[PDB]
């Protein structure tokens, strides 16, 4: 019970701290209480490594704060964004003593932050920002600089040494080149992680313990004297978030991750399907520790009765040989997913192939609420919107149905303003845009539309 | 300058020709009833 | 209710006006009331942009008229034709201050308007027509000129600047080249638009809101924080106007529109079917915002059980990969249609593929009347013809059945005159042609023939 969720549990360790809002918005500074600093043997101005979500790190300078709780850490928006975390998240912290003065770094602006300006970015933004500051930075940091009544966001593109360094007086700063697309950063910002997955707490644990844990700590298993299984089959009815979990795992794992899509393999010429398959397992073998995810498995490995093609049968044979071909030293794990488990060739569910199965099933009322929260987090909701109530009125709905419910709600909200907006306008009136919100009534409407559908 | 004077002159010419035709139409309708 | 039809609704805006008949048939002039001109801040002789239907525009000069209602706009036949509108339609109007003197324009006659004449078209028609008039014109305008007891229709083929300009004394007018085919203009005149679709008011709204609205105003959806669906499946029994709607959407949309026909893809060699598919999605991606319409989807994506061909299965796999391949920044929407929804491979109706469905069903009595009006609008009907009554006697008939009813009616009308007309004549006697009309009796006959058929 508490044991099956062991692996998700937040650890009462001294280096686990809760993210709180920052007093002062200096992008390189984070604040602890002094007893907390004493405990972790951190002195004022030490350089530290933070771990947030989705493999993110930040390097910061740690400072004392008497308004900061012992168990809390203050950090401005910029650092939180770099760690992919929100206020209330828990992050981990360690000294970083190894961190060298940078020889050069390359940064570039975000494009929607600069259109247009003459000014020299180094002279006007970056030199005053870095001047005698000896700021720590990491490849992939985004940071904001003020200058002359304007603010400019930069991305760290390269450091030398990589991936982090301290920017000294003698560090060469390059700012020259094509500005970074905002849309491209907004794509990255919105990668799926584990916190985008609602209602699957137990199955995320099963996955973490059959996939992440044995690739990350193969010692545990050798010590106690057992081989971890190598084939994990996610199953469940449509829209329960199997593919979502695949994307989360890809963005959270420390392993090399290779996605195979069923239909896409099956769309290839004879022989090229087989080739790609072999190449996937070869690449993962070579780049171990590694995960292969086969999404929509049923497409490439239906029951050898179903499939009236000799090539289609040849492909399944190839899969099975590739699975069996995973010699025990490879550290490769294969996950796969299907909404039709009975439709899969049974030989794939034998010992040493897909020998563990995880039911990504229909969520319950509490799960549905988690889902609704995740989905609406970036939505403009009115105060009347009671998601708990919506959770309670959506029995048998799965994640995908809840997403569409929320789309339908929104669209109704938009419908309510269609007397001001024309298809033929080039523009949307701003006070119309800013007042736009999804009401409970909109959700009520959507709900009632969904009882035909179900 | 002279271009806009030309345009304005043609536009004035247009307006008076529409007015002439309005009255003709109006007359026709009176004769009809 | 009023909300689900929101998006169709005529807006009580000052620049929305009802088309009425014109006093004076000058092709460049349109008439408002003076208070209307005052309201829109238009002074006598200002140049204006009109929007009519089917993406049509016209540039005109606006003049005062005391016989014109405030809410009305007077325009001659020529302008109405260019806007593709009839008397009683609502059009939109704005100032056009940007409009430059033309460097050259190219116009050509319609061929049935000129057979034969020596005369120089410029000297005899166009110079007197444009002389010191500074007329505004647009590429694709058709206009009529009087001269020496003859009338000549011209098409604007090219302008420079494009697409509109003012024809000044110094504008080069080219009239030289091969005359424009009347049949070709009559093809264009008769493009299908939304007003050619009867009985689908609610479904036209659903389509406008899932397709036109999110390609035209992707801001709305980003603001409120939701992704619009990308796959719209029209379904319904045969002859309900699914393909009609496809043609209307193609002729009304502001997006790039690519039609794929099921049978036609399926008629290709192995591998060429796949190739064309990829090329369609590539072209739309490249030319976004864009619509792909897949008509008769069931032909290319029947249940992977139905289809005993490996190539046929390969094609469906390709479709699904192309659908999934629509990354969220593409602004491509895929519509498709089928009269067999149950026959489609279910994987195509999953989340992120064809996840919205629109029932183009059997119309009701009011719908049937709309259809009958649309279909007979260009037909010679006698006064005894009561279409409401015909609507009432056609339960279960769909659009295509109503079209055929009207054909059968006509043919009966022709049958009634077959004592005067021989197959062997080269010609049809004119008084026979001019007296030809469809009577109610003809419709009654047709109706009675249709009760065997049903
Ligand atoms: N557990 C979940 N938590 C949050 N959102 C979810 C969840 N499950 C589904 N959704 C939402 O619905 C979308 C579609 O689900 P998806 O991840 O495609 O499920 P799936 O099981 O892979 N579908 P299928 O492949 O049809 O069996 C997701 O991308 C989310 O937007
Ligand atoms: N809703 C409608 N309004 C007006 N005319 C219609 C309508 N539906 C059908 N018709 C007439 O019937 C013709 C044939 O219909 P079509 O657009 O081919 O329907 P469809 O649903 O595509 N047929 P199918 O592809 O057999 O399922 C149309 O081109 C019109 O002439
Ligand atoms: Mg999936
Ligand atoms: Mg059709």
């Amino acid at each position: 019970d508490d044991l099956s969720t062991a692996i998700l549990k937040q650890k009462n360790r001294p280096n686990r701290l809760i993210v709180d809002e920052a007093i002062n918005e200096d992008n390189s500074v984070v604040s602890l209480s002094q007893p907390k600093m004493d405990e972790l043997q951190l002195f004022r101005g030490d350089t530290v490594l933070l771990k947030g979500k989705k493999r993110r790190e930040a390097v910061c300078i740690v400072l004392s704060d008497d308004t900061c709780s012992d168990e809390k850490i203050r950090m401005n928006r910029v650092v939180r964004n770099n760690l992919r975390v929100r206020l209330g998240d828990v992050i981990s912290i360690q000294p970083c003593p190894d961190v060298k003065y940078g020889k050069r770094i390359h940064v570039l602006p975000i494009d929607d932050t600069v259109e247009g300006i003459t000014g020299n970015l180094f002279e006007v933004y970056l030199k005053p920002y870095f001047l005698e500051a000896y700021r720590p930075i990491r490849k992939g940091d985004i940071f904001l600089v003020r200058g002359g009544m304007r603010a400019v966001e930069f991305k760290v593109v390269e450091t030398d040494p990589s991936p982090y360094c301290i920017v000294a007086p003698d560090t060469v700063i390059h700012c020259e080149g094509e500005p970074i697309k905002r849309e491209d950063e907004e794509e990255s910002l919105n990668e799926v992680g584990y916190d985008d997955i609602g209602g699957c707490r137990k199955q995320l644990a099963q996955i973490k313990e059959m996939v992440e844990l044995p690739l990350r700590h193969p010692a545990l298993f050798k010590e106690i004297g057992v081989k971890p299984p190598r084939g994990i089959l996610l199953y469940g009815p449509p829209g329960t978030g199997k593919t979502l979990i695949a994307r989360a795992v890809a963005n959270e794992t420390g392993a090399f991750f290779f996605l195979i899509n069923g239909p896409e393999i099956m769309s290839k010429l004879a022989g090229e399907s087989e080739s790609n398959l072999r190449k996937a397992f070869e690449e993962a073998e070579k780049n171990a520790p590694a995960i292969i995810f086969i999404d929509e498995l049923d497409a490439i490995a239906p029951k050898r009765e179903k499939t009236h093609g000799e090539v289609e049968r040849r492909i399944v044979s190839q899969l099975l040989t590739l699975m069996d071909g995973l010699k025990q030293r490879a550290h490769v794990i294969v996950m796969a997913a299907t909404n039709r488990p009975n439709s899969i060739d049974p030989a794939l569910r034998r010992f040493g192939r897909f020998d563990r199965e995880v039911d990504i099933g229909i969520p319950d009322a509490t799960g549905r609420l988690e889902i609704l929260q995740i989905h609406t987090k970036n939505m403009k909701l009115a105060d009347d919107v009671d998601l708990e109530q919506v959770a309670n009125e959506t029995h048998g709905h799965v994640g995908a149905d809840l997403a569409a419910l929320c789309s339908e709600a929104a669209l109704q909200a938009i419908r309510k303003k269609m007397d001001l907006i024309d298809l033929e306008d080039e523009t949307i009136d701003a006070e119309v845009m800013n007042s736009l919100a999804v009401t409970m009534d909109d959700f009520r409407w959507a709900l009632s539309q969904s009882n035909r559908s179900h | 300058v002279k271009r806009q004077e030309a345009l304005a002159a043609a536009r004035l010419k247009m307006q008076e020709e529409l007015n002439a035709q309005v009255e003709k139409h109006k007359e026709k309708l009176k004769q009809l009833e």
